[PDB]
């Protein structure tokens, strides 16, 4: 029976993992919970109900807002940084604060009277805010927000993607970015960004989002992934890169996670088929995150260098957006000099050449919602969470067709969150659907007493250790000891 | 809701 935290009167939106303690943080529907690892409940803070309106903007009060009524407050950012868990709402514009780590409860930092500049999350539980926190280059922590387009009440005017300081100067104005640290787009409604994911690796910031191809009469979403550089609060290094989960044919993407051969980090995404209506199926793609930075990279050198042109001749960086920019000549030595460019160099730069993959696996009537992925052993192990409820486990190592070898319910109806968390050692995982959270352990070997009930319940992680009577993973047969994996039905007990 | 929604998550918990 898997440890569980359930909460009454609630839904469950987004989940947060501290990589120093583990405490987990749980964004809810007017709460707020911080959670031990083993989801025991170290504290709960309200955030709502609270007075609102998408035509007002905070503080709001009666007074100033005629129109206001009683509105929730599903959370729409839950991030920790450094110093401080970042917290915003649906409510209020978006708005942030910031609340003391292993203490909850206590408030660090909300500005009193915030401005058009810190309206942060989209104030619609529907949209999606994705977020990322780095340290920047003046020293002081810096918050990624990439905020998917709201039509209604005001905020529609809020860029895509923004770089807010979440300690400046100023306490009043943290959550704020300069005038310059956002992706300068018109045409948001049209664009209409879908965000999914936002990570980091290195110097980079990477967005992973939807968005219509204007340059297509179907004005149909395509999956793009965009690099920046991580620490500058500038977009002048934005490259955005077309995904393409067998040619496109899988085509919105809906959850990713990246997973550990040096600097061998690999992006795995799911991708549906067909959209959720007003049948079909999913894929995993990988994306070597190698990859990912070389053509990001040639797309840089071509748009500085080559007049977005590969050495080739072939035509592979363009400037995105309407921008009045265009590639260009400059000398070579731009490339190791300005990596991450300047106020002057192109912007904002996209490639032709879309970035592909053959999915590593294909399930019809399945639409996965959530991805994280492990190893042991040196083999590629996937957990998969679809919009059904439930969790399934697949061995992607040799031997494989890519099937689960495992299918659990963890809520029959409600869609698994992209949210999905290992813990410190990657022996447990965190699945969460929109009224449960379970720590649910990635192998159960040790429950088996005798070989035969190991090797049935087939498991790449579990085998039988002959010399020490026990149903155990290969690492811990060793006093490397005969080992009878229950991964090899072809061989049996002895 | 609306037709913009490509999530089946978003689908799933708020349509
Ligand atoms: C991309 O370029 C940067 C510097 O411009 C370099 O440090 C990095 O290793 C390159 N990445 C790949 C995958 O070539």
């Amino acid at each position: 029976p898997p440890t569980a935290f359930t909460p009454n009167g609630t839904y469950l939106q987004h989940l947060a993992r501290d990589p120093t303690s583990g405490t987990l943080y749980l964004g809810a529907t007017n709460f707020l919970f911080q959670l031990s690892p083993g989801l025991q409940l170290e504290a709960t803070v309200s955030t709502g109900p609270v007075l609102d309106s998408r035509d007002c903007l905070p503080p709001v009060m009666p007074d100033e807002c005629p129109q206001a009524q009683p509105t929730n407050n599903p959370n729409q950012l839950l991030l920790v940084s450094p110093g401080a868990l970042v917290v915003c709402g649906s409510v209020h514009q978006g708005v942030c604060e910031q609340r003391r780590l292993g203490q909850l409860e206590q408030l660090l930092l909300r500005p009193e009277r915030p401005g058009d500049t810190q309206y942060v999350a989209a104030n619609d539980p529907a949209v999606s805010t994705v977020g990322l926190v780095a340290q920047g280059l003046a020293g002081e922590p810096l918050l990624f927000v990439g905020r998917g387009y709201t039509s209604r009440g005001v905020g529609g005017g809020i860029p895509p993607i923004t770089t807010r300081a979440l300690w400046p100067p100023d306490p009043q104005a943290a959550f704020s970015y300069e005038e310059t640290a956002k992706l300068a787009v018109g045409r948001l409604s049209e664009y209409s960004h879908h965000f999914v994911s936002a990570f980091a690796r290195g110097a980079s910031a990477y967005f992973l989002f939807l968005r219509r191809d204007l340059q297509a009469q179907s004005r149909a979403f395509r999956a793009y992934v965009s690099r920046v550089c991580l620490r500058d609060q500038h977009y002048y290094s934005y490259v955005e890169l077309p995904l393409a989960c067998e040619g496109g044919r899988y085509g919105l993407i809906q959850a990713a996670a990246v997973a550990t051969v040096a600097h061998g980090e690999v992006l795995f995404a799911a991708f549906s088929s067909a959209a959720p209506p007003t049948s079909g199926a999913s894929a995993l793609c990988a994306f070597p995150l190698d990859e990912v930075d070389r053509l990001a990279n040639r797309t840089r050198d071509a748009c500085y260098t080559r007049e977005g042109r590969a050495e080739d001749g072939t035509e592979v960086a363009y400037i995105e957006y309407d921008v009045n920019s265009d590639c260009a000549q400059l000398p070579v030595d731009t490339l190791d000099a300005y990596p991450c460019g300047s106020d002057h160099t192109p912007s904002p730069m996209a490639s032709r050449v879309p970035l592909e993959a053959t999915p590593i696996l294909e399930w019809p009537g399945i639409q996965l919602t959530a991805v994280a992925v492990t190893m042991e052993d040196g083999h590629t192990i996937a957990f998969l969470g679809d919009s059904q409820g439930q969790l399934h486990r697949v061995y992607l190592g040799p031997g494989s067709d890519g099937h689960p070898y495992s299918t659990q319910s963890i809520q029959q109806g409600s869609a698994v969150s992209r949210d999905l968390t290992f813990d410190g050692t990657f022996e447990h995982l965190y699945v969460m659907t929109q009224s449960t959270l379970l720590k649910v352990p990635v192998a159960s070997c040790a429950q088996h007493l005798d070989c035969a009930s190991c090797l049935a319940h087939r498991d790449p992680y579990c085998g039988w250790c002959v010399l020490l009577g026990r149903c155990s993973r290969r690492s811990e047969c060793s006093r490397p000891e005969q080992w009878l994996w229950s991964f090899q039905p072809e061989l049996g007990c002895l | 809701c609306n037709s913009n929604v490509l999530s089946w998550q978003t689908y799933s918990w708020y349509c």
